[PDB]
């Protein structure tokens, strides 16, 4: 069969700037090669086949070149519309296969995150569980680290994050972060804090908690 | 192939297998290569 | 409008199976070869299965071939994919899009028009409405700042869930994160918004929760402390 790997998988570039994505096949798939847009969710629409020949009503930006096995989708003036996942594909030969994708984002100036923490409901307690909260808003670039202490303790294995697409005004991230404990093991301590280091600040921000209070 | 047959000077006949009947397409699952010359009279056969 | 509808999307137990099935318009449905493919969260697009304009050739990726056969009904313009032996690798999203001839080779243009997806989900857990918790608006900081507010909605299966405020009356500064996997085996999100803090008490927030597979709709209003 064939592989086909894209590179690079993630990229942000400026806006008019020109994007150029490449595609390996394991042998020579020929001229047998498409590439297809993708938006968060959104089904896939085909932009190139045949390795260059843009699809009908598909944006004249978007072009595609490749000889011998490697090939690549260049996007000449990039645009906000433009974020999306990329694929290549090889109809070449069975099985059909697709790359990895590429991340395109926007490039934006830098964005430090606004930090909020929410304790949890009265309501949830009388589950069994209790849900911490920390929200981390609008913020660029992507990464972004949360670490938990609970009364200044280091927190492993109890918590799950989730980040946003990124903003169509904003061009922004956005994360959460869940840190959940038992009702009984919540109640033992006292000070809840989520600590967040970004490349927005200069310093850390934590915000905390006291539990009765 | 043929209405039907003169003099023969030769006849050969070989397993039963079976060959797919059917008409499909998609990925080529088998390769079948073949040489075929006649020298000296004699016909050549290769395969893999 | 070229068009395909996939429809038959929904939980399923391990073992079990659906047939999915796209109702295709806008073009002679007859004279072209269609595919299936997914696209499985965590990993990417998969091509599953195709089929010949003739309807006779089919051919499908290793994992699937006892499990799902492909057809079609020209007259009835659908595509159909039935599924077998479910396990919980096959949960990912399916389009039907159509694909172009395999003859055209070296040119493939690739698949030219695609459906929006059915999700499938292939899990032992059994549909769950969600628990909804609102988050309410802590700052240390003087008011007039802008202070955050959200509804926290646990526990419910299987996705899709419809998040919207004051009834899409606010969506400004609006994020619902996309749902988490948690430990149980059921889902986790929540949705929040950023409001100035002179806004609280003067205005109504109130977070609109549509769990569809459950069947139920949760209203919460949060208020602060």
């Amino acid at each position: 069969d064939i592989q086909m790997t894209q590179s690079p998988s993630t990229l942000s570039a400026s806006v008019g700037d020109r994007v150029t994505i490449t595609c390996r096949a394991s042998q020579s798939i020929s001229s047998w090669l498409a590439w297809y847009q993708q938006k968060p969710r959104k089904a896939p629409k085909l932009l190139i086949y045949k390795a260059s020949t843009l699809e009908s009503g598909v944006p004249s930006r978007f072009s595609g070149s490749g000889s011998g096995t490697e090939f690549t989708l260049t996007i000449s003036s990039l645009q906000p519309d433009d974020f999306a996942t990329y694929y290549c594909q090889q109809y070449n030969s069975y099985s059909l296969t697709f790359g990895g994708g590429t991340k395109v984002e926007i490039k934006r100036t830098v964005a430090a995150p606004s930090v909020f923490i929410f304790p949890p409901s009265d309501e949830q307690l009388k589950s069994g569980t209790a849900s911490v909260v920390c929200l981390l808003n609008n913020f660029y670039p992507r990464e972004a680290k949360v670490q938990w202490k609970v009364d200044n303790a280091l927190q492993s294995g109890n918590s799950q994050e989730s980040v946003t697409e990124q903003d169509s005004k904003d061009s922004t991230y956005s994360l959460s972060s869940t840190l959940t404990l038992s009702k009984a093991d919540y109640e033992k301590h006292k000070v809840y804090a989520c600590e967040v280091t970004h490349q927005g600040l200069s310093s850390p921000v934590t915000k905390s908690f006291n539990r009765g209070e | 192939v043929y209405s039907s047959a003169n003099n023969c000077t030769f006849e050969y006949v070989s397993q039963p297998f079976l060959m797919d009947l059917e008409g499909k397409q998609g990925n080529f699952k088998n390769l079948r290569e073949f040489v075929f010359k006649n020298i000296d009279g004699y016909f050549k056969i290769y395969s893999k | 409008e070229v068009q395909l509808v996939e429809s038959g999307g929904g939980l399923v137990q391990p073992g079990g199976s659906l047939r999915l099935s796209c109702a295709a318009s806008g073009f002679t449905f007859s004279s072209y070869w269609m595919n299936w493919v997914r696209q499985a969260p965590g990993k990417g697009l998969e091509w599953v299965a195709n089929i010949n304009q003739d309807g006779g050739e089919k051919y499908y990726v290793d994992s699937v071939r006892g499990r799902f056969t492909i057809s079609r009904d020209n007259a009835k313009n659908s595509l159909y994919l039935q599924m077998n032996s479910l396990r919980a690798e096959d949960t990912a999203v399916y389009y039907c899009a159509r694909d172009p001839y395999d003859l055209y080779g070296d040119y493939g243009g690739t698949f030219d028009y695609w459906g929006q997806g059915t999700l499938v989900t292939v899990s032992s857990a059994s549909t769950k409405g969600p628990s909804v918790f609102p988050l309410a608006p802590s700052s240390k900081s003087t008011s007039g700042g802008t202070a955050a507010l959200g509804c926290l909605v646990k526990d419910y299966f299987p996705e899709p869930v419809t998040v919207s405020w004051n009834s899409g009356a606010l969506t400004s500064g609006v994020h619902t994160f996309p749902a988490v996997l948690q430990s149980s085996g059921l889902y986790s999100l929540s949705s929040v918004v950023t409001v100035p803090s002179s806004s609280l008490g003067t205005q109504t927030y109130i977070c609109n929760v549509n769990h569809k597979p459950s069947n139920t709709k949760v209203d919460k209003r949060v208020e602060p402390k």
